């Protein structure tokens, strides 16, 4: 596979606290066009947290601001997740992904090794 | 008054075919080898792998007509018209053995029809970053989930009312950059000098025009290719792709297979459109290795 | 000043929503119904259906925020931002009783999210000559085998690096004509001055901007719908589309069925994208007639 | 959209139903009875016209606007010519599908 994602990061957290997630890609992060947060609790639909296009751009979805943080460091190829405020609700495994728009339009898709979080 | 620093050991020449004036530049001994490159750039995308393919090869990069400092087609831009001149061109140094060819991006488009053509000709066929033109172009998405996709140009360069032109004059380096930009997954390769010799070359305005012309002439060449690819291509064949943001992915080689009998592909992982100045390392070492042995 | 010519019988006035100062034009007595214009145009792209509304109806056709004569919005360009806008406005003036609602273009983009959310306040729909945001348009091709396709400036305008700004500023009256004329089918119906007058509008700064914002916020709006479809369109609702050069042909229809349960559809033969210009004899009926059952 | 042939040296005719401008691209095409069918001429909306090798300076294809008609001019035809005619109308919608309409076709003997 063209890219490989090593997340880390998780575990138990109560109610207020706070977490990081992090992942590496083993190619630069400026080849990559989007690298996200996904997150999927029991029973329900994976579903986006938060985006980051290789220019920089963020992408939140609704009502994860307040909450969430995406960020990353180029030297070290590794987009982060900053969780903030949590809730029962955030109970959930997270996922990161690496997309790439190749030129003939085709999108690609790569994903991390999921991680349970849990806010008890 | 060269566009761009010849490298030692190198002389830039011209050479008359079918009544055009094209430009090249040449160097080293042994088996010629032919480099061709594409769309926004000129023979000067190879100044680094022409002094290692020099070690053991004779090495001509030409640039394409109308654009560098090649005069423009007489005849026309289709693929099968601009391959008359790149042939003869070539045969002028390698008329009684085979040579080899190393085409990418739109110098795939230009060289097709002669390398089916003349397959006798041709030892050994390196093609790296460019869809052969035939059907499949017209699958590629307008725009993805992703964000604006890397072909849409196909139809700004080829709309009437002179569209191109008129848009980018005055804006050539600007246009070049993000254009040049947005198709890398390594873009500090991409120095303000680099770009202004680039964007200076193809902002003649000949060059200008030459440039949308090609993509002008594409339909002609889907309808030319798919008579000609009714026969396979029977010489070893190997094709580089990027597979980061901007790379054809695994599109190049499985494109390449309907084609051609003999072919071994290779996906660059981090790189973009531009193999030659994005991932010259890896992409120098295994051209040189495929056409030495 | 006034940017274009108000029928006899309409006001021109301006009302602020939500912070921003939104431009209208009024008249008619009955219940309300709202036209939403499209980019490229402002409201007076329904100047001819307007009169002959406005004897059964209360008739309103705002310019969307950022174009015509409205300010920028301050939320956002995503459909559901521009919705609330739309929708506030509208609930201004029919506070008590469901409104009916016109869209054309882009103004199909900013309206869906308020019908979905707000299906007791929309009494009749027309949708005409758009797409509904969702991952359909990611199938468009970019480049066909007649050239150029229709769907390219997706791309170009949804573009970083303020690309088509950049380019395109300056030339609006050059891009203009080129945009409208190759979208229709009837080219005449633009004459010199109404492309003058729309190229003027479009030549406001801000104005330029604001077109792209709603491109570039196009990929959220295909997300925000994808949750926002899970409940279907309920009310009467009518699909028009052009058959000709440039029209939305069967795919108007075929999609709205996967929105809306209550459908009719009418491809209406030799006309483009720009219905209550190209067609307006044809196109007023069918929406008088719908509006008035 | 409807296409009426007619015609079939020669000069072959073709009428839409519909403006001739709303239509991308008029061609003839023609077919022996055991071959391919191949393109004869092209002409787009906006006038650029497409001739297929060794079909040009036998064949002129033109329209006339205010006719809805596209014209065939075939001129020092040969035994190696004739086929039954067909004039196609492509319309390219805003999508990029593009919907085909074709005529009834007209027989043409040398």
């Amino acid at each position: 596979a063209e890219v490989q994602l090593v997340e880390s990061g998780g575990g138990l957290v109560q109610p207020g606290g706070s977490l990081r997630l992090s992942c590496t890609t083993s190619t630069s992060l400026f080849s990559i066009t989007t690298m996200g947060w996904y997150r999927q609790a029991p029973g329900k639909q994976r579903e986006l947290v938060a985006s980051i296009k290789r220019g920089g751009g963020t992408n939140y979805a609704d009502s994860m601001k307040g909450r969430f943080t995406i960020s990353r460091d180029n030297a070290r190829n590794t987009v982060f997740l900053e969780m903030n405020n949590l809730t029962t609700e955030d109970t959930a495994v997270y996922y990161c992904n690496a997309a790439i728009l190749a030129y003939t339009g085709e999108v690609t898709n790569y994903w991390g090794q999921g991680t349970q979080v849990t806010v008890s | 008054a060269e566009e761009f620093p010849v490298p030692n050991g190198f002389e830039s020449a011209y050479r008359e075919v079918d009544g055009v004036k094209l430009h090249y530049v040449k160097g080293g001994q042994g088996p010629l080898v032919m480099l061709v490159h594409g769309f926004g750039q000129t023979w000067y995308e190879w100044h680094q792998l022409m002094p290692e393919l020099a070690k053991r090869f004779t090495v001509i990069a030409p640039d394409l007509p109308g654009l560098g400092q090649s005069e423009p087609p007489k005849t026309g831009y289709s693929g099968e018209q601009v391959a008359v001149y790149l042939h003869k061109l070539a045969r002028q140094f390698s008329p009684d053995r085979p040579f080899d060819l190393v085409a990418h991006d739109i110098g795939i488009w230009n060289t097709y029809p002669m390398v089916v053509k003349n397959q006798a000709d041709i030892a050994r066929l390196v093609y790296m970053e460019a869809p052969i033109p035939d059907a499949r172009i017209y699958r590629f998405p307008a725009f993805t989930a992703q964000g604006e996709s890397l072909v849409w140009h196909f139809s700004f360069f080829a709309a009437d009312d002179r569209l191109a032109e008129t848009l980018i004059a005055g804006k050539e380096r600007f246009f070049l950059e993000h254009f040049i930009k947005s198709h890398a997954s390594n873009t500090e390769v991409f120095s303000e000098r680099l770009l202004d010799l680039y964007a200076r070359s193809y902002a003649k305005p000949h060059s200008l025009n030459a440039s949308f012309e090609y993509y002008r002439a594409l339909n002609e060449s889907v309808r030319q290719n798919a008579e000609l690819a009714k026969t396979r291509l029977q010489m070893p064949t190997m094709t580089l792709a990027g597979g980061g943001h901007g790379g054809m992915g695994t599109f190049q080689l499985e494109q390449m297979k309907a084609y051609a009998e003999d072919v071994e592909g290779h996906v660059l992982p981090g790189c973009g459109h531009w193999l030659p100045e994005e991932c010259a390392a890896p992409m120098n070492r295994l051209v040189i290795d495929f056409l030495s042995r």
